[PDB]
Parts: structure tokens; sequence; C-alpha cells
């Protein structure tokens, strides 16, 4: 059996990226089912999953060798709406970077629709499948609750200077340090909750530096990672050459 | 270059450490990683305040809801400080909102000046007269023709009785000049009508241009801005041809409508026409002289910096600026979409000297490492290889990235990943083009920059940013039918390029850079180079970035206003 | 001169030791027949014409001409109409003209004789002669006075020729009008994904196959398969579109229960190593292995195959078309990260997927996967290797979409889905 | 049933008692061959590519890329180029591919194999594959560095794909790109009159004949010849285009010395009366006789023949192409005044002629006769009966024009004017 190697590089940034891609992530905190549903903002905590179409078992499916070979997710089987979880991540050594969040989703989860932007990264999936993915991202070292935020809109902050308390700017103030812990009291589209969700203590600057998948010259400099630069150069040379003549 | 690096620092100081409006952003460090968010909202900014007041008053007057920042979800704009932009290479400090093309007459006029312009050869028409009518064309007949044409072109009659005409005071921006590679002919035409190649260009550039076009004679036609604004770009060549036709009839005592006249029409409309750009396919259907049709080479040639500067980097940077504005703000951000649009996607490449810093660093690096390859010259250039591109583009991008990291202000300036991508890739591409004199080597450099960027930060641009990126490297030197093309001939309709912000202006810059490094007189079309070598044009094509600044501070006077015939 | 075994959508062997050059649109009789049949065929909505006639609603969205009602029972007379239409469409008695009544008289299949295609520059004669035949039939059968002739005509032709197309009309084939082509040789690329999935009755592998045939015929017509590029494109066609050596189906099967984009990558790389297509070039200090391809076009074909298998797995799992845009992106992106080799089409599948993701999740244009095609500004850029996946994705959707196959493609499905070479394209190409 | 005798351009009988139905583009083997050969053929200017490579002047009017000169002796290597090009253009050894070196190595004729047409939606494969093969051959032959590949490619393809066409390139056929079509089924109508006259080497009757073939092929593809309209078009084609019963040639002969538009009308009306095509329907008080046609499509065909015969006489007398616009107008206008019958195409030839006259004598557009074609906004309106006269007129010009055949159509003429079916279209249609 082929075992994935994931990504080049011998620095901590390498080890972290490989952890993100493989899903070999340290659990750092807990979020209850109901609290997670609350912040996601797609339905009342504890409520049934609304549907977009009838369950597969109810409406039947066209004759298709692929449908027959590929098991529907629980969410697909039940006809759940496709909903999402979206995060912004600070360039100031947030553990996560957008691409690596997407790689984590694509590698570790079935029936997912990851999208990568500079200021935000999203996973769209059948609601119940999505939640399992959001849970992992939220509970593991992938998310720091200060340097990152779950944001479905108005995502601005990744590139902005930190607040003095080490929290990344949120135009809509969905989460903030209260009593040494990060509290999220609004949903991801900034509708106030009837609850304060305790996301636990943030990482120290020191810890985030060691856990980050981002390169920075004042931390782990990209300039110095000859192995990853080589990777880029190799792919570049191949793509260029083969576009002229694929041989 | 130390002078650019210092100028970048000063831009960061103005933007982030000096107060603007009521934003309370006095004091602080440009290298520090923290900020205090005062959540002041829009009122902290003087323009926003004025916009808010106008919106409320207009809503009230017209009786339907309108501009109201409280409609923004969650909170109104400006939860963090609203800070200004300095036009790169200048001391013009602009309100952000004043660089929206809608709000900025210099930007609108730049587009108008291009849209309303075409170039029409005179030789074919003269041959027609000689062959079909047996007329002799002399300097005197041409002089009379040009006087007629300068009367007729704005929309005035030369033939029929009982004609109505455009009001001259509405169309004062319309005129026709000629240029010619025939030095003897040039000396004999009334100077009022001549774009003097020998006066407008250096001796070397004039010789390149003349050798290119030979002894041919061309009309540089600029139809009324008011007409261009009422209609479209596809109007331009039609308008030109109509009045050329009437002027020939009048000036040469032809039959007012005979077979020979149709030959003049075909020559003006087709055989001897040079458009700014060609038509566009159905999905984005448009006729000629629209932004999408304007090749990167063409834009390089319209911009006149190449004519008045001997600094390859400066020349390329002006083209980048003109290009991001037109292609991103007007074309992609309006013609192809609309709404709030893409101001800051574009400003990132013409404000705060960030791009300039990276580029000028690159020039130094190249000169040090490749024996002055980036200096103006032809035989100092290095042959394009993968190795050269990997060296230059990688170095460029690393430096640009380190700058963004060492100056949190710069990172916050270019807050969008796409902006940073344009900046880094523009520098890389310009740098590669400067060293090699090969525009496609510039493109290779552009793409590699994107590749390095993505791996460094684990992010690149917006959702759709790198469609052309990922197709980019492989299509640089493809010779497949709908893949292969020198960057000079590429433009907004090159398939990979047809959709996304943050690229086209860079590609224009790269095309120019290949030629400005060489001290070349033009990038792809000498006809356009000479056409726009003309100070009578409202827009100062030699200094597009500054012009945008003049528009921001309300000092640019556009053509085409209708106040004459409007209630006072 | 590569040979492949061709397998159907259930992993059954159809044909052994097929030379890939025989799969060329320029050589393969079955593909040529698919192309000719596509060119010469159109659908007619008799129900649509009848409605337009009675209401005056013809010529486009919102349009209605008041006071000009014509009450003609087209549906009730569809057989007689089809017969008269055949007489008008045919060039010679007993030629290959065919006209079939579809869905109880609501619709017609019209297949113009191939002579019209031979005598034509393109394929529009099927539409123009088809519309002309239906117009003439209606006028004759129902006794339209000449002062009403314009109304009868436009019930069929819509707003043509004020519009460049038959806007608000009732005749259309699987292709679009030539003038919609972005590029030269693009007509066969201008087929909505929804159309493909309709015609193949939502059979995901068959959708991908039919799409590959059109796409590659497109690439061929674009001059994108000349010289060394011929092998290149046909390898992709075989391995991705025609389940060469059962690899696509096998990969799906092994990834069907618990597989992800990630595991499909492992399947592809594992095989490439086993089959000797790639080898380790260098081990980096970290232990990361940089690969090189021993056969570049063959590696590309593996990546193309992988891209599709990944689509089947990821869209399959979610029963959700939208997953296709990210599948194409991340399959290829992660593949490159895994190996240090270029992804499918040397970045161009990933490229399409970036813009396709954006244009299927944003305000700016595009839409759901079903609206895309090889002529679309967003998804044209790859050389045939992306759009088959999109057709597969659309086939697999269990009902997440607003722009369903039915909403865009119901007529096309009803009419063209009846044709066995279209419904079963792998069998068609394999001569089965 | 309708039969005619077919006579050549010198009034010699070629074939007797020919059913007009056998003259249909959809039925006539020789027409089909002309169309297929038209579709699959392109010209290549090796001299053009050579100078573009050397100078950097590629991609359109005024364009020059400085400092990228490539000095390749294409003209001197034309035989080897032609052979390499053939290898790339061909689909299978010994198919119907042809690549011929023209005028001492300055040009190539490329005839793409008909398989590329069969497998194509349209005709652009001849261009795209022809250009691809040339590009590939140049790269191969001269060892172009990949960093110069863009320059070599565009020397051939020009500004494509920034432009929709190969603007400022060196590969062109007789046709235009599909997207230039005004209407559906118009591609075959988009052939410049200058091209036709070049191909037929200025033989006026052959020019009209070939033009008629393309025009009617277009009308057919437009669905303009369905049902009763088939007889209508084919009578027109026979009598006007193919010198049915030697009528066109005979009228020219009797009007050759002293004839005018006026005497040509007398010729035509006299024959119509003699042959029983028209009869006096009513005598007015003044003695003026109102006619009616006993056979309306036949009368139309006489009017068509007369239009062309008048062109031959009026343009012929003046040796001046420009006379064609007035000829078409006044022949038909005066014919109606003479008879009380409709002119050719029930006013549509006259209508064409009005706008054509204006657009060949004004500031607004058009040009000399040579620029017009069945796809041109000005001259598209008649169902094939106007443009053949224009091609004749251009053929007859002794040197009044600025836009000479040579200036627009030299390459096309050098390349196409060789082939027999093109230079002898009446003989081709008739089977000699
Ligand atoms: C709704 C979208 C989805 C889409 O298709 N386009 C949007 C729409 C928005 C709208 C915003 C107007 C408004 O606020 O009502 C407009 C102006 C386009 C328009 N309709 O005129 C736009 N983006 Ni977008 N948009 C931009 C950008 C961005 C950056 C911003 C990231 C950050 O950290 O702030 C990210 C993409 C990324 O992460 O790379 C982005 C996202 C997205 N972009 C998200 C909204 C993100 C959010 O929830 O905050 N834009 C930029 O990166 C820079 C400038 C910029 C825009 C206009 C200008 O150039 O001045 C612009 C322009
Ligand atoms: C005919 C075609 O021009 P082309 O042959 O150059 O393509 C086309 N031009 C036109 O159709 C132009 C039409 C508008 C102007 C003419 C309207 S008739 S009103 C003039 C009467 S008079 O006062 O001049 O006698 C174009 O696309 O520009
Ligand atoms: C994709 C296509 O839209 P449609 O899919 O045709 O609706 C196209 N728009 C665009 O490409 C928008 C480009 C500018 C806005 C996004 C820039 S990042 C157009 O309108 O023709």
């Amino acid at each position: 059996a082929y075992e994935a190697q994931y990504y080049p590089g011998a620095t901590s940034v390498g080890a972290n990226r490989r952890k993100h891609m493989s899903g070999k992530l340290e659990k750092l905190r807990e979020i209850s089912d109901e609290d997670l549903t609350a912040v996601l903002g797609h339905r009342a905590p504890g409520s049934d999953y609304p549907s977009t179409h009838p369950p597969l078992a109810e409406m039947g499916e066209p004759a298709c060798s692929i449908r027959e070979a590929v098991a529907a997710t629980p969410g697909a089987a039940a006809g759940d709406r496709v909903r999402y979880v979206q995060f912004a991540d600070s360039m100031y050594n947030a553990p996560a970077t957008p691409y690596f969040r997407s790689y984590f989703a694509a590698i570790n989860f079935r029936g997912v629709d990851p999208g990568t932007l500079s200021g935000r990264q999203i996973v769209e999936a059948r609601e119940r499948d999505m939640e399992q993915c959001a849970k992992v991202q939220m509970e593991t070292e992938m998310t720091d609750p200060a340097l990152a935020g779950m944001r479905g809109a108005t995502v601005h902050g990744h590139s902005v200077r930190l607040q003095e308390d080490g929290v990344m700017f949120d135009m809509l103030d969905r989460r903030r340090l209260e009593g040494g812990v990060i509290i999220m009291d609004k949903d991801q589209v900034a509708i106030p909750l009837d609850r304060k969700v305790n996301l636990g203590k943030p990482m120290s600057s020191e810890e985030a530096a060691k856990r980050t998948t981002i390169y920075r010259v004042d931390n782990v400099a990209f300039r110095d990672d000859a192995e990853v630069i080589e990777w880029v150069h190799r792919v570049f040379d191949q793509r260029t050459s083969y576009g002229f003549q694929p041989k | 270059a130390a002078d650019i690096f210092a100028k970048f620092k000063k831009s960061m100081e103005v933007k982030f450490t000096q107060e603007y409006g009521s934003n309370k952003q006095a004091g602080g460090d440009i290298t520090g990683k923290t900020e205090k968010f005062l959540r002041l909202g829009p009122e902290q900014d003087a323009r926003k305040q004025e916009m808010i007041k106008a919106g409320k008053e207009i809503a009230e007057k017209r009786g339907i809801a309108f501009y109201n920042p409280m409609m923004h979800m969650g909170a109104p704009l400006g939860q963090r400080a609203i800070t200004p932009y300095t036009i790169s290479g200048t001391d013009i400090v602009a309100e952000p909102d004043d660089l929206h093309y809608v709000n900025n007459a210099a930007m609108q006029q730049m587009w108008d000046d291009i849209r309303r312009t075409c170039i029409v050869g005179l030789d074919m028409a003269h041959e027609t007269l000689e062959k079909r009518l047996g007329k002799e064309v002399t300097p005197e007949t041409i002089n009379h023709y040009l006087e007629t044409l300068n009367h007729a072109m704005p929309g005035a009659a030369v033939v029929q009785e009982m004609m109505v005409e455009t009001h001259p005071a509405l169309v004062d921006d319309c005129y026709v000049k000629i240029f010619t590679g025939d030095d003897e002919l040039a000396d004999e035409i009334d100077k009022q009508y001549v774009i003097n190649v020998n006066k407008m260009f250096s001796e070397e550039q004039a010789a390149q241009i003349k050798a290119s076009i030979g002894k041919t004679t061309w009309q540089a036609i600029h139809i009324p801005t008011i007409v261009s604004r009422t209609t479209d770009g596809a109007q331009t060549s039609r308008w030109a041809a109509m009045q050329i036709g009437m002027s020939f009839i009048s000036a040469y005592a032809m039959c007012a409508g005979e077979a020979a006249v149709a030959d003049l029409s075909f020559a003006a409309k087709h055989a001897a026409l040079v458009s700014m750009g060609e038509m566009l396919p159905a999905r984005r259907a448009r006729g000629p002289n629209e932004p999408g049709g304007l090749s990167f080479g063409h834009l390089s040639d319209i911009v006149q910096t190449s004519r008045v500067s001997k600094d390859p980097a400066k020349i390329a940077l002006e083209v980048v600026g003109a290009g991001c504005m037109l292609y991103d703000q007007i074309w992609l951000g309006s013609y192809m979409s609309g709404g709030v649009g893409f101001t800051q996607y574009a400003t990132a490449a013409y404000t705060d000297d960030i791009l300039d810093n990276n580029t000028y660093y690159d020039v130094d690096y190249i000169n040090d490492k490749y024996n002055g390859a980036a200096n103006l010259g032809t035989d100092n250039k290095v042959k394009a290889t993968l190795d050269v591109v990997k060296d230059i583009a990688t170095e460029s991008t690393l430096y640009g990235i380190e700058t963004y990291e060492k100056f949190p202000t710069a990172l916050e300036d270019h807050f969008g990943g796409s902006q940073r991508a344009t900046v880094l890739a523009a520098a890389s591409g310009v740098a590669c083009a400067l060293a090699t004199g090969n525009a496609n080597a510039g493109l290779s450099g552009w793409y590699l920059s994107m590749y390095v960027h993505k791996e460094a930060w684990g992010r690149l641009g917006f959702f759709g940013f790198d469609l052309q990126d990922q197709c980019g490297a492989t299509n640089v030197l493809s010779y497949q039918g709908d893949e292969g093309l020198p960057d000079e001939l590429r433009g907004p309709n090159y398939p990979n390029y047809a959709m996304n912000v943050g690229h086209q202006g860079g590609y224009a810059g790269i095309a120019q850079a290949a030629h400005s490094g060489r001290g070349d007189a033009f990038t792809v079309n000498p006809l356009l180079k000479v056409c726009f070598a003309d100070e009578l044009m409202p827009f100062n094509f030699a200094e597009p970035r500054r012009e945008f600044g003049r528009g921001a501070i309300r000092e640019f006077m556009p053509a085409g206003e209708r106040s004459l015939v409007i209630p006072a | 001169s590569d040979t492949v075994d061709i397998y159907d959508d259930r992993g059954k062997l159809l044909e052994s030791n097929v030379d890939i050059m025989s799969l060329a649109p320029t050589r393969n009789a079955a593909i040529k027949k698919i192309i000719l049949d596509t060119k010469r065929s159109v659908a007619v909505s008799l129900a649509g014409i009848q409605g337009a006639l009675a209401s005056g609603k013809m010529g486009g969205k919102g349009r209605q001409i008041l006071g000009r009602g014509l009450n003609y029972d087209l549906v009730g007379n569809a057989d007689a109409i089809a017969e008269n239409v055949k007489n008008l469409v045919q060039v010679d008695e007993g030629d290959d003209t065919s006209v079939k009544v579809i869905k109880g008289g609501k619709s017609l299949l019209i297949q113009a004789p191939s002579s019209r295609i031979a005598a034509g520059a393109d394929y529009m004669s099927a539409t123009t002669v088809g519309a002309a035949a239906v117009t003439q039939t209606i006028i004759d059968m129902f006794g339209t006075d000449m002062y009403d002739a314009p109304i009868a005509k436009s019930a069929v032709w819509g707003s043509y020729p004020q519009t460049m197309d038959l806007m608000g009309g009732n005749v259309q084939g699987v292709l679009s009008i030539p003038q919609n082509n972005e590029g030269l040789g693009f007509s066969l690329r201008n087929i909505m994904a929804n159309h493909i999935a309709a015609i193949t009755s939502r059979g995901a592998m068959n959708a991908a196959a039919l799409s590959s045939i059109y796409e590659q015929s497109g690439i061929f017509e674009m001059g994108g398969a000349v010289g060394m590029f011929e092998r290149h494109q046909l390898l992709g066609l075989a391995c991705q579109g025609l389940n060469a050596n059962n690899v696509v189906y096998d990969i799906v099967k092994e990834n069907g229960k618990d597989g992800t984009i990630g595991t499909v990558i492992e399947s592809i790389v594992g095989r490439a190593v086993e089959d000797g297509v790639i080898s380790v070039d260098k081990t980096a200090p970290s232990g990361y292995k940089f690969y090189k391809a021993n056969d570049v076009p063959m590696w590309n074909a593996y990546a193309a195959a992988g891209t599709l298998a990944a689509t089947f797995v990821n869209c399959g799992a979610g029963r959700a078309a939208q997953n296709v845009s990210s599948t194409l992106l991340y399959f290829n992106d992660i593949l490159e990260k895994e190996t240090g080799l270029p992804g499918c089409d040397y970045g161009k599948v990933q490229g399409v997927a970036v813009g396709f993701s954006f244009f299927s999740h944003s305000i700016y244009g595009g839409g759901g996967p079903g609206v895309f095609n090889g002529n679309h500004v967003v998804t044209r850029h790859s050389r045939g290797f992306a759009i088959p996946c999109v057709c597969a994705a659309v086939a697999l959707d269990a009902g997440t979409q607003m722009f369903t196959i039915e909403s865009t493609s119901g007529l096309i499905g009803d009419v063209f889905g009846s044709i066995e070479e279209f419904r079963q394209p792998i069998k068609a190409v394999a001569g089965a």
C-alpha cells in the first residue's frame, strides 16, 4: 500500500503542514454538539437537520454504476442542505493557513467542497458531514481561538496587525478575550447568540510560532527552506517545459 | 534602491502614523505588529462624511432609499482606522474613495482618450485620388484637406445646404493630427497638424519608429468625448471614416458621392485602419476599441513614459499603473462586473511605492548578478532560460515577502492576498523581462512568483485568483493554437486572462519592461506610440499615475461635459 | 503506439488490445458517427409551438403579442406532422432522414440526412431545415392565411432574425450557434454539462465518456492534437474517458466506501509507481521523495484518470454536483505536493478548477456545474480533461441544484437520450 | 419535373435533359466535392512567415516586436517543409491529404484530409491543423528555443487568440471564421467576390457559376430551399448560374455589340412570352399590357438569368465592375415597368442593388464590388441571385478598381486557381 508523504520540508513548518494534511492533530479543547451548531448558525442547537431533497432511500436513485459503487455520506443519504464552516487565520503565526485547511478537508473527509482564499477558507458539505469537519477544526491545534475566527462573512483580519491582547481583528466582534478565555457569543455571520461559547485559552505567541503552517522571515524563513523552494522550482520547470513539448 | 526604500517608508508613515481625517492615527511604528481599533465607523473619514450626508439628503429628496452605511451587515465601514494612499513616485495623498473611477475624472478621461482614438492611413486614400480621378496630391492639397478635416471631424458640414452641426464648445477635444515617416513630407505640412517624430522622440527612438513605419503617413484621430460617452468604442472608427470621407469630397472637389468615394470608405474603415483593440466573442460581446480588445503591447505604446524616460523600471511601472487602473477598475470592475468594483485591487500597484520598492531592489540584484543586464541596452541582456527566471523571480518574491513581513503596515496596506500577489508577481515579471529583453520570460517570472508566494504563506489570492496562474507557467511557451502568444500581443481576451483582476496591468508592465530594458521606441505598435505623443490630449499619458492623483484631488478637467446646454 | 483494453461502466471488458490511434475522432467510425449524428439532429417542442401559437408568447422572455391567437392542435396531430416534416427534411426518398415523435406528441426528434451536413459548412442546416419543415407543415396542415404567416413562423423560430439565435423559439440541438464560439474549432465544445448528463440518463461514467468524445473532437478540430500532441490527447481520452484497463472504475471501487480525494491520490501514485510510469528521482534531506515521470504523456493520462476517479468518489459521496470544482483543484494540487510532478494538463486542470470554483460559488457569473462547457470562458482552458468530470458531477447530484438537468435540458434529454450511441458511448466506441 | 440543357461558358452543350433536382447542393456530387474541398483547403504564405520571423512584424497592422528576430530560410526549404507539413496534417498514410509548394516556395496549398471535416463541426480544422503543422515543422526544422516558441508561433497564427481570427497571420482559406456569420447557415456565403474572380481566373461566366454554387449551398444550409422553395432555388441556379439552355450566353451574344440594360430586358421578355412563361393578363386603356406569370418560379428564373446577362453586357461594355450595382437595380426596376410583373426575387435583387449602389458610392461603408459577399450586411438579402453578378462584374474589370483581385486575393488565386473543379465549375457540375 502506498503511504502518502504529503509535503516537503524539514522545518517545523514542514512538520505542521504534514500534520494538517494527514489529520494527525492534537486535540486542545472541547466544543459541545449544541455549542458548535450554535456558532455555525444554520439551525437551532439540538434540532433535526433540515433537508434540501428527500432521503436517497425515499426517492430512489438513477441506475448508475458510480452511485452503486460509492457510498453516500450520512448527510447525503438524509438529503441535508449543503451548509458550511468558514475560518479566517492570522498571518501572524496562526496555526492554520487556508490551503492547508483545504488539504486537511480533501484528504480526511468524504464529500467535501473546500475553498481557499487569502482571507478565508471554507468547507461546504452536507450539514451533518460538515459539522464533523467543523468539530475537528475547532477542537484541534488547527484553530487557535485568538489568531483565528469562524467567520461566514466580513472576514477581514488575516493581514491586519493584531490587537494588543493578541486577538485578530474582527469587524463584527464575534469573539474576544473574556477572563483569559476566548468567548464566541455570536454566530459565524455575527447574529448574537443566547449563549456564550467558551473556546478556552489562546496559544502564547511562542506556541503559535512552533505550531504554525505559515513561513515568516522572523520565525521560520521561507528563504532558508531549500527543499521546498526546490519543490516549487521542479514543478515550475516541468510545467513550463511540458507546455512547450510534453516529453 | 535606497531612495525608493526610503520613499516606501515615508508612505507607510503617512498612511499609518500620521492622523487622517479624525482617525486618531498619530504616532506609532511602521514595523510594529499591533493596532488599536477605535471602531469609529465611517465618520472618521472626511469623504465618507460628505458621502453619508449627500446620501441622506438625496434619499429624502427622491423618496426612495439610497446610500446609508448602516445597511452594511454587522457594523458600518471603518471599524479599523480608515487611512489614505500616496500615489507612488509622488507626494499626492489621496482619499481612498477618490480613486474609484466613478469618483475620478482623470481615470474616466484616460479611458475616453483611448476609446475615442483611432489611426487611419493616408497613403491608400491618396493613391485612390491619383488612380481614379487623376488628382495630384501635394503638401498644399493635404494642408487644405487637414483644415477641412479639422472643421468636419467634430461634427460640422462641408457639403450640403441646411445642415445642423455639433456645438463646437461641446466638442473642443476633437481634432486630427498627422504623423509621417517621410521627413520631407513632414517639413512641408503646416506644423499645427503635425506630430513631429523628430521633436517628440530621442534620435534613437525616432529612427526605430521611422524604420518601422517607413515613408507612410497616418492620421491620429480623436473624436468627441461627448460622443464616445453617448455611444461606444465601436463608434470611433466609423466616426473617423465618415468625416475623412466628407473632407476628401470637399477638399478635392470630387463628386459628392461617387464610386471612388467608396474606396476611401473601405480604406478608412478597414484597409488602412488601426484600432486600439479588436472585437470580443459572444459571451463578452463588444465591438472594437473596448478595453478587452486592447493588447498589452498597445497599452504600453499609448502610455508615453517610454518617450520621456530612460529608466526601464520607471517606464514599466507607469504602464503597470495605467494598466491596473484601466483593466481592473474600469474593464473588469465595471464593464465585466460593476458595483463597488475593484479600486484597491488596482491601487495596490500604483500607490505607496510598495511595488516600486520591490522592482528597484530587483534592478539592483540583476545588475549585481548579471553584469548590468537591467540597465538600458541591448547587448547587455541575458538569454532567457529557466535558470535565469528561477533566480530572478525567486529572489524578487522572497524580498517582496520579507518586506511585507518586516513592515506590518505594508501587509495591512495590501490587505488582500490578490493585491500582494499582483505586487510580487509584477516585480518578478518586470525584473525577468528587464534582464532578458524577453516578455514571455517576464511571464514565466510572474507565474513562478505566484508559485513561491503560495508555498510561503499557505495562501495566494481570492477564490478564482490563480486560474491563469496554474495554467500560467505551462502556457508561457506553448505554441498550441489557443495557448501560444508573445505577451506583447496578449491582452484581456487571451483566454486564461479573460476573467480575473490583478493580472492584466502586470502583463502590460511586463510587455513594456522587455522593451524599456532595451531602450526600445515601442512595445508592439509604433503607430500608437506616435499617435499619443501629443500634449494636446486631455490626459497626460507620460505620467498616468500622477494623473490619477490629479483626479483624486479634483484638479483634472475632463472633456465631454454638457453644462453649456443644461439648466444653470 | 499504445494499446489499451476498453471496459464499460460496470468494469466489464469490451475490447482488448485497442491501439489508441484508432480512438482518434479522425479515425474512429463510431466517434465520427456520434459527431455526424450530433450535427444533423435537433429537437422540436410541438407543445411549445402550440402554446406560443395560442397565447402569442413567442420571441423571448416576457414576450407576448396580443390579439393574434392561433389555436392549432399540434400535439394531437404529431404523427401526421412528423410524416410531413420527414418529407420536407429529406433530400431523397429512402435516405437517412429520420423523424420520431417523442413523449406522446409533445416533441420531435429530427435527424436531417447526412447529405445536408456534407453540403453544409457546419451543422446549422439541421436547425434551419428542421424549423423550416415544421413551419411549412404547420402553415399547410392548419391553413394559416398569409397575414398570419409571421405569427406561425415565430412560434417556431422565435426572434430570429432580429436575434442571432432562435430566441424564444422551439427548435434546438445539443450544440449552440457557431457565433457563440470563443475559439476556432470550438463548436463541439459548446455543450452544456446538463445536456450531457440528460442524454446519458445520469449514468456518471457514460456522462464523462460522452463528454470526453465531444471535448477531444473539439481539441482535434482546434488543431490541439497534431504530431506528438495526438498521442498525448488520445492517452487522456482512453484512460480518463473510456475506462482504459478498468483503472478508473477499479480506483472508484477501492475508494467507494471510505475514500476521499486524499486516498484516490494514493491509488493513482501507487499504480504509477507499480506500472513504472514514475520513479523517485531524488530523496530530499527530510526524506521527501521527488519523482520524475518516465513517460510524460502517460503520467498526464494517470493524472487525468485520477481527476475523474476523484470526482466520482467526492461528488459520489456527497451526491452533490458542486464538489467537482474543488475535486479538480485539490486532486491536482495535492498530487503535485505528493510527488513533485505536474498535475493534469501541467496545471491547466487545477487552473480551470480555481476559476470554476470561484464561478460556481460567487456573484460574478457562471452558476452551478451544470451550466459549464468546454466553450465557457471559465472552463475552456484545459484540453478536454476537466469538463468530463463536470458532466459526471452533474449526473451524480441527488437534488442540491436549482438549475437541474430537467430545467435546462429536459427537451434534450427526452429527445437525444433515446439514441443508443449517445446513451451508451463507451459501448459505441468499443463497437458493442 | 423540370429539366434543362447545360451549356458551358462558350455556349457548347455539356449535358442534355438534366433534372434540376440533380443540381441541388444536397444531391450533386460535384457541388459536394467543391464544398468539401473548399472546407478543407487553406493557403500558407511561407514568404509571409519568413519576413515576420525576421522583422518581428506579426499580429496585425502596424505591429512589430523589436529584438526577437529569427532568421529562417523557409522559402529555400519549402519542399522539405511541405513534406513535414503533410506528415502532420495527414490522418493516415495515403489518405486525401495534399500539400503543394506554390510559386517557387513562397506559398503552400494545404488540403486537410476529409476525415478532419467529417470529425469536425465546421471547417476551421483546415486552418488550425494547417497552422499547427507549419508551426510544428518550423520549430522542428530550425530548432527554435522554447523561449522563442511564442515568436515562431505568432509568425504563423498572428494575434490569435487575443483576436478571434489569425489577425496578421499567414494562414487563410477562402472562407472566414464562423463567428463572422450574420445568420444561420451563412458560412458558405461569406466569400469575397474578389476571391471568386481570382479562383476562376477572371472568366466572367465561371465566376458567376462558382458564386452561384456557394450562394445556393448557403441558401440550402439556411433552410431557404425547403418544399416548393427547392424548385424555386434550383430553377434560379440552373438558368442564372449554369447557363441553362444557353439562354444567358445567347442573350449576351445578341446584345454584345450594341446592347444595353434596356435591350437585355427586351431579350428576356420576348423569350418569356415565346416560351409561354408569361402572358398578357389585361390591356389597360392606354394600350399598356399587364402580364401575369403562368409559372412564377420559372418567371423568377428568367428574371435571374436576365439580371446576370445584363451585368455581362453593362459591365462588359464598360470593362468596369462598378456598373453591377446599377445593373442589378435598373434591370429589375425597368423589367417591372415593362411587364407589370415582379423583378427577380420579388424585389429582393433590386433591393440588394439599391443598398449596394449606395454602399459602393458613398462615405458610409462597403467598398468596390470586389469586397461584397452573400454574408455582407449590404448584399445578403437576395436568395443567391445578386452576388453571382457581382463576381462576374469584378471578373470583367479592366483596371478601374483600387481593391483589385490581386490586392485581396493573390494568394487565394495562386493556390485555388489551379484546381479544375474551381476554374471550370459549370463543367464540374455537369460532369466534365
Ligand atoms: C462576497 C465576496 C464573495 C465574492 O464573490 N466577492 C466578494 C464580494 C465583495 C464585493 C464587496 C462589496 C460589499 O462589501 O458589499 C465587491 C466590492 C464586488 C462588488 N460587488 O462590487 C468585492 N468583493 Ni471581494 N473585494 C476585495 C478583496 C477581497 C478579499 C478580502 C480579504 C480580506 O482580508 O479583507 C477576499 C478574498 C480573499 O480572501 O483573498 C474577498 C472576499 C469576497 N469578495 C467575499 C466577501 C468576503 C467577506 O465576507 O468579507 N474580497 C480584496 O482582497 C482587496 C480589495 C477588494 C475589493 C474592491 C477593491 O478593490 O477596492 C473587493 C470587491
Ligand atoms: C455597411 C457596414 O460597413 P462596412 O461595409 O464598412 O462593414 C456597416 N455600416 C453601416 O451599415 C452604416 C450605416 C449607417 C450610416 C448610413 C445610413 S443611411 S442615411 C445616409 C443618407 S445620405 O444623406 O448619406 O444620402 C458597418 O458595420 O459599419
Ligand atoms: C464568467 C462570465 O459570466 P457568465 O458565466 O457568462 O454569466 C463573464 N464574467 C466574468 O468573467 C466577470 C469578470 C469580472 C468579475 C470578476 C473578476 S475577479 C461574463 O459576464 O461574460
